[PDB]
């Protein structure tokens, strides 16, 4: 195999610095092209630097030149992305490439090494049972959730009875709202089984050092 | 720069179907696209080069092709190794830019939502906020639009919506609408309502409840 | 269009006679040349770029590559 371990991601505040690192393995490293490739959160690829393998030149993107400075070191089999005065928008997945040869496409990509950059420091979640309020609608299935409000970073992992009740259950993707993650967790039952029978939902944050359960009660 | 323009954002396909994935650019690069597929966890990895050309290791269903400003990927017998995002890159001229992104997805006959709406919490309302939630569950198309109506007037204002990835399970999306308000101002309205329009039926699905 | 700088190479020929060729350059692809070549330099002194869509292009990957 040809692979590509990256590392030294991290979370930096904004106007900071932090250096990427990409480990080359399976081939002449010092005779091809190498480049760095970004996947904002958004989604979206972007390409962020390349650099010649006659060991000549370094070329950017206007969105991030003179910030960022791409450089090799043949002798260890690494590349390095030197990023400063880093911004809201270089929050991404930063993915280091191989470019080269024939036809100059990045034909292998490392895993990906990941900096989330932001200003907020690390603040366990709050959590609000959803349960169905008043109306007696009732039917022959009921939903259920959790609420997620106030935490960071995201990283939290909304569990239903340990895993009893796992089908029937949709985490929702973490939403950024006010500087801070906030997510949702439903949960279907059979109508009769649920005001007897006991629905916890256990939210652990690991980043906080955290974990959170949260029984059902009915109104 | 060179916009690489990648029109469907996603595209609906039955396993073993033939597939195709349209990739426009701005300007004529000279068949010097790539393509590239990233599984929904893993990496990603190089399955055309060239225009045609195909990567080594790649299945011999995969074919490129194209000439000028436009160009497509094509996958004959679709796998379900493929359901995944897949991109387009140009390399003619810097600097590299990259297509959108096309994700691929498995057709079910759609269904509609279960729609179910929830107060905020008195252990909420104690932290002085105020959260109405309004889930809409197992359905296709991933196409569907809501309406939040407080006392029969709609507001667009402190609402949020996640989808999620399409259920691996039974091929259904879910989303989550949130509506956040000042817990004040929470109280200086009364009915609170929750609308969903979707492919499934003409007028819409209404969950509601009232504050008394 | 405005004209971007090209390839040295932007067609070849698979036609040639080898008796002739003094010499051989190969480059590699570039940012300023996306496909790779490689010059054949014949003996009269003109330069040529041959195709490595041929089996003259087993003879590349493995060369400089």
């Amino acid at each position: 195999e040809v692979k590509l371990v990256e590392s030294g991601g991290g979370l930096v505040k904004p106007g900071g610095s932090l250096k990427l690192s990409c480990a080359a393995s399976g081939f002449a490293f010092s005779r091809y092209d190498m480049s760095w490739v970004r996947q904002t959160p958004e989604k979206r690829l972007e390409w962020v630097a390349t650099i010649t393998s006659g060991d000549n030149y370094t070329y950017y993107p206007d969105s991030v030149k003179g910030r960022f400075t791409i450089s090799r070191d043949n002798a260890r089999n690494t590349l390095y992305l030197q990023m400063s005065r880093l911004r809201s928008e270089d929050t991404a997945l930063y993915y280091c490439t191989r470019q080269g040869l024939l036809y100059y496409a990045m034909d292998y990509w490392g895993q990906g090494t990941s900096v989330n950059v932001s200003s907020a420091k690390t603040t366990p979640p709050s959590v609000y049972p959803l349960a169905p309020g008043c109306g007696d609608t009732t039917g022959s299935s009921v939903t259920l959730g959790c609420l997620v409000k106030g935490y960071f970073p995201e990283s939290v992992t909304v569990t239903w009875n340990s895993g009893s009740l796992s089908s029937s259950v949709h985490t929702f993707p973490a939403l950024l709202q006010s500087g801070l993650y906030t997510m949702s967790s439903s949960v279907t039952v059979p109508s009769s089984t649920w005001p007897s029978q006991t629905v916890t939902c256990s939210v652990a944050h690991p980043a906080s050092s955290t974990t959170v359960d949260k029984k059902l009660e009915p109104s | 720069d060179i916009q690489m323009t990648q029109i469907t954002s996603s595209l609906s396909a039955s396993l073993g179907d033939r597939v195709t994935i349209s990739c426009s650019a701005s300007q004529g690069i000279n068949n010097y696209l790539s393509w590239y597929r990233q599984k929904p966890d893993g990496t990603v990895k190089l399955l055309i080069y060239y225009t045609s050309s195909l990567h080594s290791g790649v299945p011999s269903r995969f074919s490129g092709s194209g000439s000028g400003t436009d160009y497509s990927l094509t996958i004959s017998n679709l796998e379900p190794e493929d359901i995944a995002t897949y991109f387009c890159q140009q390399f003619s001229k810097l600097p590299y830019t990259f297509g959108g992104g096309t994700k691929l997805e498995i057709k079910r006959a759609d269904a509609a939502p279960t729609v179910s709406i929830f107060p905020p919490s008195s252990e909420q309302l104690t932290s002085g906020g105020a959260s109405v939630v309004c889930f809409l569950n197992n359905f296709y198309p991933k196409d569907i639009n809501v309406k939040w109506k407080i006392d029969g007037s709609e507001r667009q204002n402190g609402v949020l919506n996640s989808w999620t990835d399409q259920d691996s399970k039974d091929s259904t999306y879910s989303m989550s609408s949130t509506l956040t308000l000042t817990k004040d101002e929470y109280e200086r309205h009364n009915s609170y309502t929750c609308e969903a329009t979707h492919k499934t039926s003409t007028s819409p699905i209404v969950k509601s409840f009232n504050r008394n | 269009e405005d004209g971007d700088l090209q390839c040295l190479c932007v067609k070849t020929t698979s036609q040639v006679r080898p008796r002739h060729i003094t010499s051989l350059e190969v480059i590699k692809a570039g940012p300023h040349c996306p496909t790779a070549q490689l010059i054949a330099t014949l003996k009269n002194g003109r330069k040529i770029c041959l195709d490595l869509q041929a089996p003259l292009y087993k003879k590349i990957i493995k060369k400089l590559l």
